């Protein structure tokens, strides 16, 4: 019954642009942050580890310093959105979205990057 | 040379517990998601449990959630399934599988050979071996043993062609039964020796029955 | 997510092309659909992942296609080694699920079974039970019928049957049927008969024996 979903399971983006990939999860009325965990991963790197209302930057891979953000206001709407700025060719590959809010689930997303 | 080897299976009575283990080789074990998949005798494949590289996340099928616990040790190159509160429908061959790629996007890359878990009230018991006496057909009736498996050969492996060792059937009693047959020339009756070799490892018994015409 | 494989069995000759279907009750995320091959007594081997990519070392007569909820596995120009049970599996969405399998069986010329009947050994009778066995040897196709008659009375609920896997050389099947009785019930009757029908028989084969003779 608790299910993480993906509007798009595939993204195709231009080199150098911005991108926001989305994982959705069910929220009824108001969202309690204490109960909520969000992970975004890419390959063996950690992009986002959101626990206790806070992103944990000491666990974050340094490749992603300055360019990666979980969009906080989108969370109330049951949408774990990951904004990555200045997209490079190395950003291409399979991403993972884990969300725990009572129950827990995860999904994968593929990002493809065209060069010019 | 990816390798996977399961251990720890056997017989256990209902409500009891058992711990399966899986050893890995030929790849960096700490880099991969790992699964358990099971298969009941004659049925198809059913996924059971999942674990992340660091053991930080674990997922289960409904049927085992609350009863089975998956865990792993990256240092030992080993995967574990602690099974508790076991029912008869948990009877199956249990396989370990590597989920390939970073997050499992290469599906089940590689499998172990599996280990049989048998859940039943019956006690281990060696087979009775009865002659099926006689182109002629002869054989051995291997009856009332528990649990699986049993090993059948003829003339110590020196007789192979025309040999049919049937899959065992679970009898009404809950004990296993099977027969092994072989077709031979009628002329070979009397001049040729035919010995049925039965080996049931669980009950640690070995039997050699000579089958003759009556 | 429920996967319905189709059909149940394929009967084909080497060199023919095989088409296997997998339908899903939901869209399979990113098309994460695997196919697997299983031979009797062995663990599964991965064939196709991401619906269309061959696993490593898998020969190119194995080809995957489809998307969304409808997936196909094609084996063109089958080799003898390709006859097995095939499974599809979805890994796009938890819980991972498998379809019920498809068996691809070698279709050969029709072959009639040799039929034998075996009386209970004297050694067995001291156990209180009597087992009567009926062997059906080397037939094709797999579908074979066995009726049991004690003194020309039909039997129900006291028989069990077992079938071999398709033969390595022959491509045939064999069958055993075991009729179990009390020693007391057994010694009350005279004629034990095993009656067999099969596509390869133009008349029924009955093997019998008389108790004591």
């Amino acid at each position: 019954a608790f299910t993480v979903t993906v509007p798009k399971d595939l993204y195709v983006v231009e080199y150098g642009s911005n991108m926001t990939i989305e994982c959705k999860f069910p929220v009824e009325k108001e969202l309690d942050l204490a109960a909520l965990i969000v992970y975004w991963e890419m390959e063996d790197k950690n992009i986002i580890q959101f626990v206790h209302g806070e992103e944990d930057l000491k666990v974050q891979h340094s490749s992603y310093r300055q360019r990666a953000r979980l969009l906080k206001d989108q969370l109330s709407l049951g949408n774990a959105a990951l904004q990555i700025t200045d997209v490079k060719l190395q950003d291409a590959g399979v991403y993972r979205c884990m969300i725990s809010y009572g129950g827990a689930d995860y999904k994968r997303i593929t990002v493809k990057v065209n060069a010019p | 040379e990816v390798q996977l080897v399961e251990s720890g299976g056997g017989l256990v009575q209902p409500g009891g517990s058992l711990r399966l283990s899986c050893a890995a080789s030929g790849f960096t074990f700490s880099r991969y998601w790992m699964s358990w998949v099971r298969q009941a005798p004659g049925k198809g494949l059913e996924w059971v449990a999942n674990i992340k590289q660091d053991g930080s996340e674990k997922y289960y099928v409904d049927s085992v959630k609350g009863r089975f616990t998956i865990s792993r040790d990256n240092a030992k190159n080993s995967l574990y399934l602690q099974m508790n509160s076991l029912r008869a429908e948990d009877t199956a061959v249990y396989y370990c599988a590597r989920e390939g790629g970073w997050f499992g996007e290469l599906a089940f890359d590689y499998w172990g050979q599996g280990t049989l878990v048998t859940v039943s009230s019956a006690s281990t018991k060696g087979p009775s071996v009865f002659p099926l006496a006689p182109t002629a057909a002869l054989g051995c009736l291997v009856k009332d043993y528990f649990p699986e498996p049993v090993t059948v050969s003829w003339n110590s492996g020196a007789l192979t062609s025309g040999v049919h060792t049937f899959p065992a059937v679970l009898q009404s009693s809950g004990l296993y039964s099977l027969s092994s047959v072989v077709t031979v020339p009628s002329s070979s009756l009397g001049t040729q020796t035919y010995i049925c070799n039965v080996n049931h490892k669980p009950s640690n018994t070995k039997v050699d029955k000579k089958v003759e015409p009556k | 997510i429920v996967l319905t494989q189709s059909p149940g069995t394929l009967s084909l000759s080497p060199g023919e092309r095989a088409t296997l279907s997998c339908r899903a009750s939901q869209r399979v995320s990113s098309s994460y659909l695997a196919w697997y091959q299983q031979k009797p007594g062995q663990a599964p081997r991965l064939l196709i992942y991401d619906a269309s990519s061959r696993a490593t070392g898998i020969p190119d007569r194995f080809s995957g296609s489809g998307s969304g909820t409808d997936f196909t596995l094609t084996i063109s120009r089958l080799e003898p080694e390709d006859f097995a049970v095939y499974y599809c599996q979805q890994y796009g969405s938890l819980p991972w699920t498998f379809g019920q399998g498809t068996k691809v069986e070698i279709k050969r010329t029709v072959a009639a079974p040799s039929v034998f009947i075996f009386p209970p050994s004297d050694e067995q009778l001291k156990s209180g039970t009597a087992s009567v066995v009926c062997l059906l040897n080397n037939f094709y196709p797999r579908e074979a019928k066995v009726q049991w008659k004690v003194d020309n009375a039909l039997q129900s609920g006291n028989s069990q049957e077992s079938v071999t896997e398709q033969d390595s050389k022959d491509s045939t099947y064999s069958l055993s049927s075991t009729l179990t009785l009390s020693k007391a019930d057994y010694e009350k009757h005279k004629v034990y008969a095993c009656e067999v029908t099969h596509q390869g028989l133009s008349s029924p084969v009955t093997k019998s024996f008389n108790r004591g003779e």
